[PDB]
């Protein structure tokens, strides 16, 4: 075919290859920061649910 | 923290009913039906606002 299609083909491949290098570090960096300071969708750790909490007024007034 | 703010003998003097609990139970279902509007109004705000100490009047 010709010099110029293993040429553009080569930069095509070094283009993908570092995108994908700054997106792993990219990720590195995300995931340490969200478990140093879990404040995104990652790494949410449970808490009881308030749904299963009585509200309705009780025996004792003082709760 | 904050120091607990509560009433005073003075404020919590009343004189009270020196009445016994036979006494009690045999005058009540009259007297839950003449002075029930106070009785109402003391349970509300005890289960409104938990603090005793807002209902002592």
């Amino acid at each position: 075919d010709g010099p110029e299609k293993n040429y553009e083909k080569t930069l095509a491949i070094l283009q993908i290859e570092s995108e994908k290098a700054e997106l792993r570090l990219k990720e590195q960096e995300v995931r340490r920061l969200m478990r140093a300071r879990g404040d995104g969708p990652w790494y949410q750790f449970p808490t009881p649910e308030k749904e299963f909490i009585d509200h309705s007024p009780k025996a004792t007034p003082d709760n | 923290p904050g120091i607990v703010e509560l009433p005073t003998l003075e404020e919590l003097k009343v004189e009270e009913v020196k009445v016994s609990s036979a006494v009690l139970k045999a005058a009540a279902h009259h007297y839950g039906a003449q002075c029930d509007k106070t009785n109402k109004e003391f349970m509300l705000c005890r289960w409104e606002e938990k603090d005793p100490r807002r209902c002592l009047k």
